[PDB]
């Protein structure tokens, strides 16, 4: 609160 | 203390904290130590390792593209052009250190300890990915070598996946996606890239009926990326 | 590297989101001893804001996880030790900035505007130390933060217009200091409300098109005031 399309590749995340 | 006096479960807990804190260098160092203990990684550990290095290398790839784009539009000033060129080379040196570490892990631990075909395909795809990242910045004959090594790893993965996995399997689909990017962007072979991606998409579309709700979500997630790439490359 | 090469490196590092590189370059510029231009001053401020900001964010996350960890003493203790590592990095960053301020920036600042800018910065970085400090260290950092902010506040009141973005930014951060460090919502609200009202009374006499930086900060003041009152 103080003062201040591209081609796709994928990584598989199973579970 | 140190990673050489920690057991696996402690290093995994450290990786998970580092992930939440967005300290991806720390997260990669912890999972590298886990991998170097020599035991086959669980799915959770493989996810932690891959996410860590994706973010570590990803920050450098992104910086490299930014710096390279600035170099194209930089006024012809000797001091400025030397600064940008040495700065791009600094980033290139880090990217090559990161990729060589991952490729060393793959050849020394991950690929040789893989006991199931799904694991082999995953790590061979990873090998293909990280040689592709080297190829993105490589030049001359070294580029010939990293490109050839990327292609060979992807191809070995591709052959196993066609024999041991259904066309809807997310890793087979993700392998096709990234191998297609490799043909399009690295080999500048857009027809091969489009035909590889379209074949993977079509053959998976043909078998969605075989999937339950959970598998259907997993598969269509990556089929949409294949469609997005086809749309981008053919429009 | 001469100053021109270092400033160019800082701009490249900013574009590449490599803020530790950016801060190293602007630190080297500052240690050359000359008075910073407005451009170099903003590069230094942006760089360290992002460097310390990444550690503040990590600290808040690890603190949260540590505090909410029940029925797991090993994760709890690892969270404590990780937090302490992040705290040590945060203290090193703040120490570097404060050293630059005391050695180079504040002594070379002759104009009221520069004095206020750098005194505000000194208040900010002592405030960041206070976010993680405890005990006697905490008393020292909170008092030094307050001292710097109050010194900047009195200069900006005498020498700068109420619509000046540096004066408005000091009021914003000083009110945050009152709210979050001193747990004084009433002081924080009075500070933010007075700075807003004085800015609005002057802005009404002017064309706001040239004061976009002021109105942005004024909106932040109003946003804090509405949240803090509620």
């Amino acid at each position: 609160i103080s003062v201040i399309r591209r081609r796709q590749s994928v990584l598989n995340l199973m579970t | 203390m140190g990673s050489m006096t920690m057991d696996k479960s402690e290093l995994v807990q450290k990786a998970k904290l580092a992930e939440q804190a967005e300290r991806y260098d720390d997260m990669a160092a912890a999972m590298k130590a886990v991998t170097e203990q020599g035991h086959e990684l669980s799915n959770e550990e493989r996810n932690l390792l891959s996410v860590a290095y994706k973010n570590v290398v990803g920050a450098r790839r992104s910086s490299w593209r930014v710096i390279s784009s600035i170099e194209q539009k930089t006024e012809r000033n000797e001091k400025k052009q030397q600064m940008g060129k040495e700065y791009r080379e600094k980033i290139e040196a880090e990217l090559q250190d990161i990729c060589n570490d991952v490729l060393e892990l793959l050849d020394k631990y991950l690929i040789p300890n893989a006991t199931q075909p799904e694991s082999k395909v995953f790590y061979l795809k990873m090998k293909g990915d990280y040689f592709r990242y080297l190829s993105e910045v490589a030049s001359g004959d070294n580029k010939q070598t990293t490109v050839s090594n990327s292609q060979q790893a992807y191809q070995e993965a591709f052959e196993i996946s066609k024999k041991e996995m259904q066309p809807t399997h997310p890793i087979r689909l993700g392998l096709a996606l990234n191998f297609s990017v490799f043909y399009y962007e690295i080999l500048n072979s857009p027809e091969k890239a489009c035909s590889l991606a379209k074949t993977a998409f079509d053959e998976a579309i043909a078998e969605l009926d075989t999937l339950n709700e959970e598998s259907y979500k997993d598969s269509t997630l990556i089929m949409q990326l294949l469609r997005d790439n086809l749309t981008l490359w053919t429009s």
